[PDB]
RNA sequence: ACACGUCGCGCGGU
RNA sequence: CCACGUCAACAGCAGUUGGACGUGG
RNA sequence: UGAAAAGAACUUUGAAAAGAGAGUGAAAAAGUAC
RNA sequence: AGAACGCAGCGAAAUGCGAUACGUAAUGUGAAUUGCAGAAUUCCGUGAAUCAUCGAAUCUUUG
């Protein structure tokens, strides 16, 4: 199991998604975005 | 054992014996109410969980 | 419909509890309904425990006829104990439903006294007793219905 | 140029000239034994029911082979079991079955009409119509006056309309009093009803002419309105259920019919 | 034709009708018993009081056939 | 023309189904009137048979069991899957 | 026993989630909300891009390997929900095995389902690693460490997010599924995707249909359909096309007929005669998932053979090291070793439109339908359905008060459900294979398990939920 | 309801003549709830025996003012259910609702071919 | 399987299954031809076009070809 | 006592002891019902 | 373990009557009770021949008993009462 | 067709 | 009867049991 | 019983029955030989 | 005349009909029928009747 106990926030899942979504933008070109 | 009469009746039917002779082991009591049937009795017969006096 | 008789309360003050037909006796159970008595839930519980033991019974007030000549108690004001543990059972499976109704109530603590508690005619069970040259007597078997509710005083 | 002679009243009407004379027949001293008494004798006649059943009795088997014990015969019965039988049913003493008489009939009532008797008793019916006071008593409410018990018009036959029956009711005034009669009181007769008993509507008012009847198919039916002839009427039409006084309405013609007779039976007081 | 009921079925000629109504028969007989099934079904109900209903026909024409000689 | 249809159905129990396993035995409720002869014609024109035993007897159902043993090279198995 | 135990020591287990519930209320208005956000993620993987030097799905996954891994790729995301199953084929064979003895420490021993659920975790993060040392990535054999990092953890957190949601779902407080949901939800996108792809294309026809690709039938519509009649054929003008609907149309027409096909035999004899209920038994659904796992394998053994052969041991001679790595090579197109088990267990590479190989064909055949009727005799025995849970399922209801007789009642059970399991899975994987080669998509294959998983599925849904009629049931 | 007279049962035996005789084409008589002014004017009737598809407002009861379809109309019982209120218990535990047709008024027909034709052409006493 | 071993010898086996499977299965019949149809395909249709639509924005965000 | 023979009587009887009622309750629900069995 | 010897002298000559031995079970049980400080005292079928073979009469007068014990405390007591 | 030696069959015994 | 599933009623108390109740054979 | 079965959903308690609270309806001391 | 025993998808209660087994038909009507659960048939012209036919084709066993 898990340690921690909440893990039905609705979220935590939410986080993990939202932080990706943003960050592939930065690093790569999906509209002439800047390619880190 | 619980329910057996159907069993101490059918256990002795198999071995053609009038029920008082018949023996039915206390530990696997539960594998012998689990018989039902004419061919399962049979099994339990030949492991020796039911025997005959 | 049915309770209370006796109907001051009121319900953010109180609990119920009834039994319905169940098959033990109008006569012993009206004698142990007038006994409980008052008394919170655990003091009439474990009267009632301590009677499937030792403790007889339960005073006798009315319904004290003869019998023998008697005896050890209690008898506090009776004296005439008798043990029909039959009625106890009855009793006891009304103050379990009722302490339990009285447990998601959410109220509490010390408060109680049983406030009124009556036995209904569930009917009598009738059936016969053999005797002689084809006559036969009745022969009941008596049950009840019964209706409690507890109060805080 | 007067003594009984009445002015006439048409439905025209709003009246204009005179009326024949008011009958000899209509006087009588009003008697309300002979009343009542002609009208139970005629609603007698008439009359029977039914009740319980089975038989009559009687399924039932019997002399009385009453079987002792305690507390003794009782007083009878027998037959028999488990049932059913003691008395029983065959009684009475009936926590069951019938009645010391089921009904009867049997039970011969009547009365037969002697040709002397029926004369008299429409004699004194018609000299019982030929009052005022009583009407209001009886239970029915007339405003206008006088021309009275009221006398009409020959054209009261002819209709067939509904509104002519309309324009026929404000003349007579009644009118109000039939509209007493489409009101609840009216209401809703319970058991009583079958045999007529009942809850709780009264009468209105009757109207008789001569020639006719007329009774044509639109005159019957009204809100209480009856209608009759002078040659064939009764007590039951004059004062239904024997309480004397009815509102009553005429026609022209009628006096010089009901005059002439033979038979014979006439005036004397 | 397009099956059953009751203007084609009843003034049929009538060996036809015989042949078809004993291979209805057999649709009934192979489902049967049990097989009933779960159903009813209304199929079931029902091919089986036509095959009442028919047999009157043909009962009932050899009747009034033989009324006719 | 006054003859009956015999079969009134197949029985379906766990003897019956049993038999079926044993010796190619099919066992049928048929008319309280049902003569043996025509059991043994009617079982081989519904299932082309030949039958080698018939034997019939009372049930409390009131239609009368029927316990008809088959030939060998018929198969029971299908054609008991085919009722 | 046929497999080996793997550490699930208790500190380790701790380690890794497999989720520790807070509390919940077990209640139906609850459970499709969670499985609403599992399906939304899949479409969530085509919307958003991925970082890499060559990634968007054009990083060669091999065009028969890439639908039935599945995570709605073909536009962008490369692997994602990828992962998860992979891990759900190690469940079956695990349970299957069936360890009395020996096998390395308890708690996956035909308890080896809640051994899996616990690995899941690591295998998000671990497929990842696979695709890096097989050179699938382009790797002269280690590019650069912390380019090759970089790429990773794109590939395993699309795939986490679903594996979470799963885990909510598989602890009693779902009626949906993220493992199986997403698998189908990929196929439905690439038969409408496949169809108006440009396959030589001068000019659109006004539109761009229904995403931003033109096509073969956008060409046809500029000239009049009236071109191809004036012309010395009928194909090879539009056909390529064509080929991808043509393919779906085989299909539609044999399914419909399999879900008919089911064995009934009621068995619920009833108290007041006749029989009141009904019981039926899906011939062909009990073994949907046997098939999905063959297919997974499959998928699984091309980059088995490629690392094995050049990678892992060897080179010394191509046979020796395996059938299946031998002759491991990109060939004339995927990777597909040209020689080998894995050779013919792949199209021909012209679905179909060569099957004079002699030999490849009827290898192909025979080994799927084999492997797929395995996975059914094994999905039996503790992961699956068996007369003996039924057997209880039917005291509770009483079989509508039983006919009950004995014992033949309870025998009944035993006996068929051995040989209808048997049949399902050894049809489906016959079929499979012919599929291909009628016409395809790029896996022919995953049409058929498409069409098994989204029809009958809608038709289960709405009678778990309370409702019935397979109305509305979407966030209710 | 009925017209006077010929038979003359008083009598809870008239009632039951109404109650238990008369099947579907005599509760024809007892399905007719009145038309309106407009399509009463449109065929030249004055009532019409029900469809399951005329829709049809209450107007005489607790329940006394609410459009809808008829859902079923049932011929041992003279009575109509409207769709629908119903009256939920909160799982799906669902209540009829029943109604009388002379405490109704029909508002849209559905009305159909030679149907229309039959009742237009004369009535009685061809059955 | 393989008494005697031919082809014919393990396929016995199968049809003693088959025989059964054959005469007691059959098609949706007429009214539920056109319901399975009719409660998927706007269904079917829906899946496939979700992914198809995220497209119709996502590339004409570089160079507009189309728009999105 | 003698009878018109016979097997053939008892088998009658046999079945009547089963068509017999027995027994249930869903109609009883419906109805109409006034108390019997 | 302890041994006592229950003394059958007392009671058990005076008892019968008809019914001894239902009783002198009761009497074991309760005597077992007071002399160990327990709850259930076990009373084995070795104990039930003990009594019951010379037959209610019948009653091989006292009896030598060996019993153990008892910290448990309550919820699976032992107390074995026939030979440990 | 009884019964022990046998995990089960077979083999041994009257 | 046999077999399986039950305890509202019946069994002279009670019930984990039945000759009762229920369904088949 | 009631215009209509709307003949009592849901929650807690109870071995089960039922009980408590709540729902339906104009009215439940109209809750089923009402 | 009357009566036994069957028949059903269900079969408590009534009466509907006979192994063809509440059947259906020929005149006839109009949106609902199979009492109910279930399984179904119909619905702008061939589903469904005793609203009426001292009217009818089938017709076990006993009398």
């Amino acid at each position: 199991e898990d340690s921690p106990g909440l893990k039905v926030g609705p979220v935590p899942v939410l986080v993990m998604s939202l932080l990706f979504i943003a960050s592939v933008f930065m690093l790569h070109i999906w509209g002439k975005y800047t390619r880190s | 054992m619980a329910n057996l009469r159907t069993q101490k009746r059918l256990a002795a039917s198999v071995v053609g014996v009038g029920k008082r002779k018949v023996w039915l082991d206390p530990n696997e009591t539960s594998e012998i109410a689990q018989a039902n049937s004419r061919n399962a009795i049979r099994k339990l017969v030949k492991n020796g969980t039911i025997v005959k006096k | 419909m049915a309770r209370y008789g006796a109907t001051s309360t009121n319900p953010a003050k109180s609990a119920s509890a009834r039994g319905s037909y169940l098959r033990v006796s109008f006569k012993n159970t009206r004698e142990t309904a007038q006994a409980i008595n008052g008394w919170e839930l655990t003091k009439a519980q474990k009267y009632l425990e301590q009677v499937l033991d030792h403790q007889r019974a339960i005073p006798f007030r009315r319904f004290n006829s003869s019998i023998g000549r008697t005896a050890q108690g209690k008898e506090f004001g009776v004296t005439k104990a008798r043990w029909p543990a039959k009625s106890v059972k009855f009793v006891q499976g009304l103050l379990q439903n009722a302490a339990a109704n009285a447990e998601a109530k959410g109220l509490d603590a010390t408060k109680l006294y049983v406030s009124h508690i009556q036995v209904n005619q569930a009917p009598k069970q009738r059936r016969r007793t053999y005797r002689a040259h084809g006559r036969i007597n009745k022969y009941e078997s008596s049950p009840s219905h019964i209706e409690l509710v507890v109060t805080e005083k | 140029m007067s003594r009984p002679q009445v002015t006439v009243h048409s439905l025209t009407g709003e009246a204009t000239a005179n009326a024949l004379p008011l009958p000899a027949v209509f006087s009588a001293p009003i008697r309300p034994d002979i009343v009542h008494t002609v009208f139970t004798s005629v609603n007698k006649n008439k009359r029977q029911a039914y009740a319980v059943s089975e038989k009559a009795g009687h399924q039932t088997s019997a002399e009385s082979w009453g079987t002792g014990r305690a507390v003794a015969r009782i007083p009878r019965v027998g037959g028999g079991g488990t049932g059913r039988s003691g008395q029983g049913a065959f009684g009475n003493m009936c926590r069951g079955g019938r009645m010391f008489a089921p009904t009867k009939t049997w039970r011969k009532w009547n009365v037969k009409v002697n040709h002397n008797e029926k004369r008299y008793a429409t004699a004194s019916a018609i000299a019982a119509t030929a009052v005022a006071s009583l009407v209001l008593a009886r239970g029915h409410r007339v405003e206008k006056i006088p021309e009275i018990p009221l006398v009409v018009s020959t054209d009261l036959e002819s209709i067939q309309k509904t509104k002519e029956a309309v324009a026929a009711l404000k003349a007579v005034g009644a009118h109000s009093d039939l509209l007493k009669v489409l009101k609840s009181k009216k209401l809703r007769a319970g058991k009583g009803k079958y045999r007529n008993r009942r809850w709780t509507q009264r009468r209105g008012p009757l109207v008789v002419y001569a020639e006719d009847n007329g009774i044509v198919k639109a005159l019957r039916n009204v809100p209480g309105v009856e209608t009759a002839n002078v040659a064939s009427l009764n007590l039951l039409q004059l004062a239904p259920g024997a309480h004397l006084g009815r509102f009553v309405i005429w026609t022209e013609a009628a006096f010089t019919k009901l005059d002439q007779v033979w038979g014979s039976e006439t005036v004397a007081s | 034709m397009a099956g059953v009921k009751a203007y084609e079925l009843r003034t049929k000629s009538k060996e036809q009708l015989a042949s078809q109504l004993v291979d209805l028969k057999k649709e009934l007989a192979e489902l049967k018993v049990q097989k009933l099934s779960r159903p009813s079904l209304p199929k079931i109900k029902t091919v089986r009081k036509s095959i009442a209903c028919v047999l009157t026909v043909i009962n009932e024409q050899q009747r009034e056939a033989v009324r006719q000689l | 023309l006054d003859s009956y249809k015999v079969i009134e159905q197949p029985i379906t129990s766990e003897t019956a189904m049993k038999k079926v396993e044993d010796g190619n035995i099919l066992v049928f409720q048929v008319s309280m009137k049902a003569n043996k002869y025509q059991i043994k014609k009617a079982v081989k024109e519904l299932y082309e048979v030949d039958v080698l035993k018939v034997n019939t007897l009372v049930r409390p159902n009131g239609t009368k069991k029927a316990y008809v043993r088959l030939t060998a090279d018929y198969d029971a198995l299908d054609i008991a899957n085919r009722i | 026993m046929a497999i080996k135990f793997l550490e699930v020591i208790k500190p380790f287990c701790v380690i890794l989630p497999e989720i520790q519930k807070p509390e919940r209320k077990i209640q139906f208005k609850e459970k499709v909300l969670w499985t609403a956000i599992t399906l939304f993620i899949f479409l969530v993987c085509c919307q958003i891009p991925l970082f890499g030097i060559m990634s968007s799905d054009s990083a060669d996954p091999f065009y028969w390997m890439r639908v039935i891994l599945a995570s709605n790729r073909g536009t962008l995301m490369e692997l994602g929900i990828s992962p998860i199953v992979t891990s759900g084929l190690i469940m079956q064979l695990l349970a299957g095995a069936k360890i009395i003895e020996v096998g390395d420490t308890p708690k996956d021993r035909a308890l080896f389902n809640g051994a899996q659920k616990l690995f899941g975790m690591i295998i998000t993060i671990g497929q990842s690693i696979v695709y890096v040392m097989t050179g699938m990535y382009g790797d002269p054999s280690e590019m650069g460490a912390g380019i090759c990092l970089l790429i990773t953890i794109q590939l395993f957190v699309a795939g986490l997010i679903v594996l979470l949601l799963d885990e909510l779902l598989q602890k009693g407080y779902g009626l949906g599924s993220g493992i199986s949901l997403f698998i189908a939800t990929n196929i439905c996108e690439t038969i409408v995707w496949k169809a108006f792809s440009p396959t030589t294309v001068n000019t659109g026809r006004g539109m761009e249909f229904e995403g931003a690709i033109i096509a073969l039938f956008h060409l046809l519509a500029t000239r009049t359909d009236k071109v191809r009649a004036l012309r010395e054929a009928f194909y090879r003008q539009n056909l390529p096309n064509l080929m991808n609907l043509i393919a779906t149309i085989f299909v539609f027409a044999v399914v419909i007929y399999f879900q008919g096909f089911r064995v009934d035999l009621p068995i619920k004899s009833a108290r007041y005669r006749g029989q009141y209920n009904t019981y039926p038994i899906k011939l062909f659904y009990t073994s949907n998932i046997p098939i999905i796992l063959q297919s997974a394998l499959v998928s699984n053994l091309y980059v088995i053979s490629q690392m094995l052969s050049a990678r892992f041991s060897g080179n010394l001679l191509v046979s020796l090291l395996g059938t299946w790595s031998d002759t491991s090579s990109g060939g004339p197109a995927r990777a597909y070793p040209v020689g080998g088990l894995c050779h013919y267990l792949s199209p021909p590479e012209s679905f179909g439109s060569v099957l004079e190989d002699p030999v490849h064909a009827v290898v192909y055949i025979v080994f799927m339908l084999g492997s797929c009727a395995f996975f059914s005799k094994t999905w039996i025995e503790v992961s699956g359905s068996s007369a003996k849970d039924v057997a209880k399922q039917l005291k509770e209801q009483q079989m509508v008060m039983r006919g009950h007789r004995e014992t033949s009642m309870v025998h009944e059970l035993n006996r068929y459900i051995p040989t209808a399991a048997a049949f399902g899975g050894l049809c489906i994987g016959a079929l499979s294979v012919l599929a291909d080669f009628l016409g395809a998509i790029g896996s022919g294959t995953g049409i058929l398990l498409a069409v098994t998983i989204i029809y009958q599925y809608f038709e289960i849904f709405v009678k778990e939920q309370s409702e019935v009629g397979s109305m509305g049931a979407l966030l209710f | 309801m009925a017209k006077q007279s010929l038979d003359v049962s008083s009598d809870r035996r008239k009632a039951r003549k109404a109650y238990f005789t008369a099947p579907s084409s005599q509760r024809r008589v007892l399905l007719s709830a009145p038309l309106s002014k407009e399509l009463r004017a449109q065929y030249g009737i004055k009532a019409l025996p029900i469809r399951r598809d005329d829709e049809v407002l209450v107007v005489r009861g607790s329940k006394k003012g609410q459009e809808g379809k008829i859902s079923s109309v049932y011929r041992l019982k003279f009575a109509v259910q409207v769709d629908k209120v119903t009256k939920e218990k909160v799982n799906g535990a669902s209540v009829p609702i029943n109604l009388h047709p002379s405490k109704l008024v029909i508002t849209k027909l559905h009305l159909d071919k030679d149907r229309k034709a039959l009742i237009q052409r004369k009535g009685g006493k061809l059955e | 399987m393989d008494q005697v071993m031919q082809f014919v010898e393990p396929s016995r086996q199968f049809v003693k299954d088959s025989i059964r499977l054959v005469k007691r299965c059959t098609k949706p019949d007429r009214k539920e031809f056109q319901k399975i149809a009719m409660a998927t395909a706007i269904g079917f249709a829906i899946m496939g076009f979700i992914g198809f639509f995220v497209k119709l924005i996502h590339i004409p965000i570089n160079n507009i070809i189309v728009g999105g | 006592m003698a009878a018109q023979k016979s097997f053939r009587i008892k088998q009658k009887m046999a079945k009547a002891k089963k068509q017999n009622r027995p027994l249930p309750q869903w109609i009883r629900l419906r109805t109409n019902n006034t108390i019997r069995y | 373990t302890r041994e006592y010897t229950i003394n059958l002298h007392k009671r058990l000559h005076g008892v019968s009557f008809k019914k001894r031995a239902p009783r002198a079970v009761k009497e074991i049980k309760k005597f077992a009770k007071l002399h160990m400080g327990t709850d259930d005292v076990r009373l084995a079928p070795e104990l039930n021949q003990a009594i019951w073979k010379r037959g209610v009469k019948g009653v091989e007068y006292r009896l030598r008993l060996r019993i153990s014990r008892k910290r448990n405390e309550e919820e699976d007591a032992k107390n074995p009462l026939f030979s440990y």
